This record gives structure tokens, sequence and C-alpha cells, in this order.
């Protein structure tokens, strides 16, 4: 979340667990898609990091990246293949949440 | 009864008399008394009996007359019933179904009756912190002592606890030798076959057994009492 | 600003705590323990934050709680939340430089040592035995109003008094004025005192549970 | 944000000054900026905002400072606080919960309410009087709308209606560095789950709920704030 | 209001001899009603105490017959009533002045009888309620009024927990009100010929023997709703012809449910 390249490429290698939960049940993804941290979560995708970790409330990082309005972290993520299915417990869809046509080129992406 | 009714009565008859040597060499007369014990001795009207005959005033209030419909009525019944107490002469008031409000729950959470027995506990703040409290008493009873308050050691709090020693014949010939020793009774009454024909029995249910036999008096045309009416009566309802 | 008292053999707590409580305690707050019943459901927040804030507005307070042995233990679940709570209001996010309580227990083997933390229970002090000092000391005050007879002896008295304490001595010389009042003598002949004292003591001894 | 620090700042701290622009522009931009958002009390972050960067005075006076049982003061108030508006400094009046002088009643008990809302319309004539020529400047927000009467919120008289339903999550950044960076701070304070839980509960006042902090750190035996004080007073308050 | 001089109990009705089949419950409760006050000397001399009164609950059915049989049978001076449905009213504490102006009435009165009617309006917070029920045991137990004073509490339902716990210490008698029987309805319908103007052409023996499961409120629904129910017509004649279907009507359309 502090975009840490060396530090999180470093603890990632020893070993650490990206799939890892916190009590939230929110991992690393939503701090990083949340603060913008673009480069940290193509890093972590290096890592095969799984990119549809459901929030205690259901939001999925995709969620807290377009709520943002970050378009690098939404062509990116679902470029490489966000499910946009998953809904939280409000059944909020990621094309809903973002606005100014920004979700018309999420469907986009996602159709192509 | 005598062993205890005779210790009874006195701590509740002395009190009134023996006020000399109270007020000149300042004994400590007996506060709180506790007539504990099986259910069924007819405590109660054994009490208002004895009351009866101390000649004071006698106010009647049961246990659960503290718990009302409202809030904060209890501070006005004890503040106003050491009130009237207070400024009025030493009487005697009897009560009952004390241990109702005397148990001590595990459970935490809230409920109205902590603050029924947190208006107890005023009562023995006006018990325990009133030095003159060498006024008018509070007797009360109780018809289990399975859970009992264990900070009721104290002269002034319920300190004189008579337990009741299974309370066979003789103990309900006693009470009703009482309750029945000044209305025409037959001059012929060993006890021993009236008694002994009670057998587990109440003292609401003795007298029970006595208002059967002012019913079947009616049916009887005599001018007293007769002996079989006792058995008669206690083969009649029970 | 708390303190323990823990007097597991003998009595006596009751009689310092009631006699300086009863002497001017500045104040009077008493919590037995037996009106916690508490059979409702609960929303005490604002009740143990209204007690514990009439504590706060009230500059002089004294709190006692005796017998607490019994709700401290080691349908609980809720009774470690109250506890919780308890924690969290006395320890908390406000000065209680002013406040003193007192908390009397039974036995120092489950009086949760999270609660024995100090802060909440500061000083402890172990009562023993009530010594001779004591003894006849409160022999001797509560033997000053009431008369006795020239025949004058304390050491049958004390002699005969082995193994009790202040209250229960307090009960059986009492007791004794209480059998020999129904012989409504002026003088109390102290034949009495040994005739009652003793039977009454012997009382004592089979009930000293 | 970024239309509401703009629209209350050209509308609000740009006509502060030079009162002849007032007419020399034309219309006169609209003074009213009705704020609303009932989590929090809010309603502080932004008068103290204006309290420190524009000089002038403020007359702050809650919604009952003239809820009595006489009638009179009310124009005595505002109208001395006009006259020093226009005559020394515009200072701006914070007029806060005017639910309590805006409720329905119809009943003629109660006819103290009645009347100081009537005096309420006597002054709202006074306004409608003065929008022309007249150095005034007075901000009214509140928690609940729905309950406003309509001829408050008539055009023409509050024409700015901004809603803050929860900041960004760089607004709260901003909202939580802001206040920690003049309190002690420390490792263990970290503002990303205090940037993500924050944004999905909903909570206005920030700031108040970090002075709430304060109220927590106040013992003096931790010298620095942490993490069990923040999460304690987001459970409780 | 109107309740207080209206309390009064006049104008009498069934008596005795018309009776609805009680045989030995119109004993237990006629000894302690009619007897005691006829005999005083007896139950004071004899023995402890004369007896106070006996409990009636359960089905309705023919309630309010034996209270009549008492007003009629008076001796001297008819008793005074006392409903349930006059305490619950507006302006709650009222009751408190109402028992003390019905107790000073009845201390009027040389301590006569009282006749307690639907309990169970007011029975079943009631603190006004204990105060009224304890404040009527209480100075009622006391013997300075008088002993031969005589309670009867009438209920349908025996939900009244907290009478049914206080009632041991001075009532007792807890029996059902009365049995109906089959051949004590021709005396119900004797003192029913002094009702409106039932035809001499109708036999008491035909409309008895006709009608089984009839109990007293349902053969008042024979005479009640044969006499309404020839007015339907405002007929003058009222002949058992003409009602036959409201008496197997009034039996069978009202025995199908019950």
């Amino acid at each position: 979340s502090k975009n840490r390249h060396e530090i999180a490429v470093m603890l990632l290698e020893g070993g650490a667990n990206p799939d890892a939960k916190d009590h939230y049940e929110a991992t690393a993804m939503h701090r990083a898609a949340a603060k913008g941290n673009l480069k940290m979560i193509h890093i972590l995708l290096y890592y095969k990091a799984s990119t549809n970790i459901q929030d205690t409330e259901g939001n999925t990082p995709l969620h807290l990246a377009c709520d943002e309005e970050r378009v690098e972290e939404a062509k990116l993520l679902v470029s490489q293949g966000a499910s946009i299915y998953i809904e939280n417990k409000e059944e909020k869809t990621p094309l809903q949440v973002a606005k100014g046509g920004l979700g018309l080129i999420l469907k986009r992406m996602v159709e192509g | 009864l005598d062993k205890q009714i005779q210790e009874l009565v006195e701590a509740i008859v002395l009190p009134m008399n023996h006020k000399e040597k109270f007020e000149n060499l300042g004994i400590q007369p007996p506060k709180g008394v506790l007539m504990y014990g099986p259910p069924g001795t007819g405590k109660t009207l054994l009490a208002r009996a004895c009351a009866a005959q101390t000649k004071a005033t006698f106010l009647k209030l049961a246990g659960p007359q503290l718990v009302q419909m409202f809030i904060g009525d209890g501070a006005k019944l004890v503040r106003d019933a050491f009130a009237l107490a207070k400024e009025k002469a030493p009487s005697i008031i009897f009560i009952d179904e004390l241990d109702a409000i005397g148990t001590k729950r595990f459970d935490s959470e809230k409920a109205g009756d902590r603050e029924v027995q947190r208006t107890m506990l005023e009562l023995l703040n006006q018990l325990d912190g009133f030095q003159p409290n060498t006024q008018v008493k509070v007797i009360a009873a109780t018809n289990r002592v399975d859970i009992l308050d264990p900070a009721l050691l104290r002269s002034g709090r319920l300190d004189r606890k008579i337990e009741f020693p299974m309370p066979n014949e003789e103990a309900r010939a006693r009470i009703m030798q009482i309750h029945s020793r000044k209305m025409n009774v037959s001059p012929d009454v060993n006890y021993e076959e009236l008694a002994r024909c009670t057998d587990d029995f109440n003292g609401a249910q003795c007298k029970a057994v006595c208002v059967e036999a002012g019913m079947i008096a009616l049916r009887r045309g005599a001018t007293e009492l007769t002996h079989e009416d006792y058995m008669e009566g206690i083969l009649e309802v029970q | 600003k708390g303190c323990l008292l823990y007097g597991p053999p003998g009595t006596g707590k009751t009689l310092l705590a009631r006699a300086v409580a009863s002497q001017l305690d500045c104040n009077f707050l008493k919590v037995v323990s037996s009106s916690i019943v508490d059979k409702y459901i609960g929303e005490s927040a604002r009740l143990i934050r209204e007690m514990f804030n009439y504590a706060r507005d009230h500059q002089p307070c004294i709190i006692f709680m005796d017998e607490i042995d019994a709700i401290g233990g080691r349908a609980d679940r809720e009774i470690q939340r109250t506890l919780m709570e308890l924690l969290n209001q006395m320890d908390g996010f406000d000065t209680l430089h002013r406040v003193k309580m007192i908390m009397a227990t039974n036995r120092p083997d489950t009086l949760d040592p999270a609660l024995l933390r100090p802060g909440r229970l500061d000083r402890k002090i172990h009562i023993d035995l009530p010594n001779e000092q004591a003894r006849l000391d409160i022999l001797k005050i509560h033997a000053g109003p009431i008369t006795k007879h020239g025949e004058i002896d304390y050491e049958a008295i004390v002699k005969l008094s082995d193994g009790f304490n202040g209250a229960d001595l307090r009960n059986v010389c009492t007791e004794a004025g209480m059998f020999a009042i129904r012989a409504d003598h002026d003088f109390v002949v102290q034949e009495d005192f040994m005739k009652a004292v003793r039977k009454v003591a012997d009382s004592k001894k089979l009930e000293s549970k | 944000m970024d239309i509401q620090k703009q629209e209350v700042r050209e509308a609000v701290e740009l006509p502060l000054t030079h009162f002849e622009l007032y007419k020399q522009i034309g219309i006169d931009p609209p003074r009213g900026v009705l704020m609303y958002g009932p989590p929090g009390c809010g309603k502080t972050m932004l008068a103290k905002a204006v309290a420190h960067h524009t000089t002038a005075a403020f007359i702050r006076v809650v919604g009952s400072e003239f809820v009595q049982k006489y009638l009179g003061e009310g124009p005595r108030m505002v109208r001395d606080v006009f006259r020093l508006a226009k005559e020394n400094a515009p200072a701006i009046i914070f007029i806060d919960e005017i639910d309590a002088i805006a409720t329905k009643r119809f009943d003629a008990q109660t006819g103290a309410d009645r009347e100081v809302q009537r005096i309420l319309l006597e002054l709202l004539n006074q306004m409608d009087g003065f929008d022309q020529n007249v150095n005034v400047k007075v901000i009214m927000a509140t928690n609940r709308a729905d309950t406003l009467d309509p001829a408050l919120l008539r055009p023409g008289r509050l024409d700015r209606k901004i809603e803050f339903p929860l900041p960004d999550r760089r607004q709260k950044r901003l909202i939580f560095s802001t206040i920690t960076s003049k309190m002690n701070l420390s490792e263990e304070v970290d503002l990303e789950d205090y940037v993500a839980r924050p944004d999905k509960i909903s909570g206005a006042d920030i700031n108040s709920i970090c002075q709430e902090s304060g109220m927590l750190a106040v013992r003096e035996n931790r010298y620095i704030v942490l993490a069990k004080d923040f999460e304690k007073a987001y459970k409780t308050v | 209001p109107t309740v207080t001089m209206m309390q009064v109990e006049e104008k009498p009705d069934v008596t005795y001899s018309d009776v609805g089949g009680c045989k030995e419950q119109i004993e237990k409760l006629r000894e302690v009603v009619e007897t005691p006050l006829l005999h005083p000397e007896r139950f004071v001399n004899l023995g402890i105490e004369p007896p106070k009164g006996v409990l009636l609950f359960g089905p309705p059915g023919t309630g309010k017959t034996l209270c009549a049989r008492a007003v009629a049978n008076r001796t001297d001076a008819c008793f005074i009533r006392v409903i349930g449905s006059e305490l619950v009213q507006k302006y709650v504490g009222e009751g408190a002045r109402m028992v003390r102006e019905l107790f000073e009435m009845a201390r009027t009165k040389k301590a006569c009888l009282i006749f307690f009617d639907e309990i169970d309006a007011i029975g079943g917070g009631d603190n006004e309620v204990q105060r009224t029920m304890l404040e009527l045991i209480n100075q009622l137990d006391g013997f300075d009024p008088r002993g031969n004073i005589k309670v009867l509490m009438a209920t349908n339902r025996p939900d009244t927990l907290d009478p049914a716990l206080m009632r041991p210490g001075r009532l007792d008698r807890k029996i059902e009100f009365s049995l109906p029987d089959l051949e004590g309805r021709t005396h119900i319908f004797k003192i029913h010929a002094r009702s409106m103007s039932v035809e001499r052409d109708i036999r008491f023996e035909l409309l008895a023997r006709l009608c089984p499961n009839s109990t007293g409120a349902e053969i008042r629904s024979v005479c009640t709703e044969a006499g309404m129910f020839a007015i339907r017509a405002r007929r003058k004649i009222a002949t058992e012809k003409d009602f036959l279907e409201a008496v197997n009507k009034v039996i069978k359309s009202y025995a199908k449910f019950s």
C-alpha cells in the first residue's frame, strides 16, 4: 500500500501469501487500488496474484479502483481478467459505481 | 413453639416495655428477626396475631409491594414508611416474602428488580446507617432461605434466625391453640387425635378446617363447639 | 484509588469498613452483591455510565463492593462483558484523582488477575486473626455502657473465647445480655456471662462454618 | 469536491472586498449555501477554514439564540450585525440548526415558536429588501432538509445546495493528515485501513472524531495515540 | 355518576321457588346468604366466626339467577351490588374513592351484603386494582364493621391468578357455579309467566320436553328470542306454532357450533 517496490518484491520473494486476507477480508489490492498504486498492482500480478478478492462488504478491488476514477487501474485490471459480475451486499456493479462514461469502456474492455 | 415463640413474643413485647434499661444502659434490642422455616407454619397469621397482642398499631406490608408500575416510588414508600414510623410512637410492622428480593442472581445485564432491590439497599441504609434506629423495628419473614443475602450479619439487620424444627402435630396444635385460644373451644382437647390427623398440612389448611367447623356448625344445632368437629373438618376438606 | 480486602481466615472487615463508613464516610454509596439480579435483556451502557457519571459529577464519593468473588468468576459471556465494561470505565479515558473505591472479597484465588492489576486495586492487606489487642479492646468498648456486677473477671471471658471474631464475640456478649434480660435484673452477674457465653459460644463453635 | 471549495470560494470570499463589485458585475453571486450530511455533526471544519483563511469577524449564533418568551432583540441583533457588517467588516453569520426555528406548527398553544417564525418571516422580508447595495453574507446549513419549509429553499434565497455524503479517498488523506500532522504521530498510526473502512461506513466530521481521539489521548499515560483509540473512537462515536 | 344512585338493586326478580335445578349448590351457597342473617346467635355462640362466602366461576350458563334469588328472597332490605365495568374508566385512580364511598354507604347500611360482578374485567400495571382488592380484603378482615358480611365473586374466565391466590385467606368454597337439570326449567317458565303476554294456548310441558341442552341462558333466549321474534312481525298473539321455528332454530342453529 505504501508503493514500496523493493519491499514488496523481497517480501513476496521469501514466500509471502498474496491471497492472505485480514480480519476485514481485504487484501493489498484493495489498498493499492484505492491509493492509485498502478505499478504495485502490476508487480503483484507478476507473482500470479488474484484480482477478485471479496471485501467485508463484497466490493472487489475493481470497485475500489473505479470508485476513485482510476482509469489506468480499471483498464489494467479489466484487461487482465477482472470479473465485473461479482457484486457486493449493496448489489452494485462496477459500471454503476464509476461515472463519466467509464462503465462504457469497462464493458467495452470486458466484451473485447 | 414455646422455645421459639417465647423468645419471639418476648423479643416483640419487651422492647416496648424494657425502654428503661434500653435508655439507661444502652442495650440494643433485636431490630431484625428472621422468622423463616418450612411453609404452611402460618407465620403470617401468627405474627399478625402476636402483633395484635402487642397492642401497638399494625400496618400491613408485603414483599412484592415494592414493585410498582412506575419508578422512584419505592423510596417514597420506604422514606415515608420511616417517616410515619419515625414520627409516630413505637409500633410493630410485620412483612413477609422477603426472599423474593433477597436473591443474589449471577446475571448482570439489567432489570428493574435491580432498582427494587436498590430500594431494599436504601432500607438497609436506614437500618444500618441510622444509630437512632431504637425506634419502630422492621420484622421480616421468608418462606425459604435457599438464597439469602450474606450481608445480613448485624444486630440491627436480620440476626435472630430461628428455624422451624420439623413442625409436627405439636406445632400445628399450638399455632391452632393460639389462633383459636379465645373463641368457644370444647373443654376436652387432648390434641393427640385431632393434631395427629394433621399430616403435612398448612396453617391456612388447619384454619380452613376450622372454617369448615363453622360451616357444619350451622347444621349441628349445638350451643358450643365439639371435639369431633376437628377431625370431621380434617377428613371433610382434606 | 482502589484497595483489595481479602480476609479468608475470620471476619472483621465489615466492622472496619462499616466502622469508618458508619462514622463519616464523607458520603453513602453501597453496592451489595445481592441487588444485581438483572433478569431483563439489558441496555446498561447508560446505567454503568450513569452511576459512574454520578461518581464523576459528585466530587466526594466512596464505593464499597463487598463479596465480589461471586460476580468476578474467572451464561458467563455476558458477565465477562459487564466486567469488560467495568475495566473500560474504571481505567478509562477519565481522571479519577478524587474518587475512591474499596472492593472486599472472600478468597484471593478467583479474583480476576486482570482485575488484580494495580490502579483498579492498588492496596491489599490480609486479615489473619483478631489478635488479643483488638479482642480485649473491642470487649472493653462493647462492655462500657453495660454495667456488670462487682465481681469483675475478664480472664474467664477471654479464656473461654478461643478462635472467635469481633462480630461473633459481639453477638455472643449481646446475646448473653439478651439472655439475662429475661430476669429483668438491673445488675448483671458475670456467672450468666459464663453460662450464656459458654453455651452460645458452643453454638458458634458448632455453627462456625 | 473541486466544485464546493471553488463555488464557495468565488461566491463567498472573492466578493468579500471592494463592495462596488456586487454592482460592477451585475448579478451579485448568491450568498445562500446549504450544506447537508446527517451522519456527523459537521458544519465546523469549513467554518474554521474560513475563520483562518479570511481575516474578518465571525459572529456565530446557535439557531436558538432568540427562542425565548420575548419577541425583541431579534431585529436588534441581526440589524446590529448587519450595520457592523456593512460598516466595519462583512462578518459571516453562522446560523446552524434552523430546524428548531423551522418546524411546522398549526396550534396556537405554542405561539412562541410561531411568533418567532413570524419574526423569521419579518427578517425574510428584510433579506427580500436586502438584495440591492448591501454587505451581507449569511451561511445557513442544516443536517435534515426534508422538514425544511419551501419558503426558505425558494429560488433567489438559497441557490446553492451542496451535498456531502462522504469525502473521496484523497480528501480522506488530507482530512486525516491536516489533524495528525500537528498531533503526536507514529508508525502504528496508519491511514490505509482508516482510508478504506471510513470510506465504506458513512461518517462526517472526521476532524471532530480525531478530536474525540484526542479526548482518548488526554490521559497523558501514552504520549502517542495508537490504533486502539482510533478504532475505539470509531466503534463508539 | 348515575351508577351511584342506581347502584341500589330494586325491582326484585327470580325467587327461590323457581330455581334452575340447583339441589346441593343452592344449599352450599344459600346457608351463607339466607340462614346467617336469620340466626346470627348460633354462629357467634357456637364457634369461631360465621362464614364469609363462596366462589362461583366456570361457564356462564344460568349465571346471575342465584343472585336474583338472593335479591328476591331478602328478608328486610335488599343488598347492594358492585359491577367490574365501573372500575376500568377514564381518569384512573377513582377506584379508591369509589370503594371508599361504597364502603361508606355499606357502613351506613349497617354492614349489609355486597355482590361483586365481573371481577375479570379488572382482574387477570394493576397497582390500583391491588389497592382496591387489598383494601377490600384488608377492610373486610376486620371484625369492626360486622362478621356476617358476605361477598360473592362471579367470573367467566379463571385467568384471575392474583385473586385466586389471595382468596384462600378469607374466601373459600372454590366450586362451579351451577349445573343445569332437565325438570327445573318449568319453574323458570312459571316465573316467566309474569313476563310479556304469552298466549294461554302454549303448554309449558310441550315447550319444556322438546328442547335438550337448554341452559339458563339458552332458555332465556327461548323466552326472550321467542317473544322478540314474535315482535319481528309486530303481532299480538304469541302461539307456540308461530315461533316453533324460533325454538328449534334457537336450540339447533345455536347447538351447531356448541
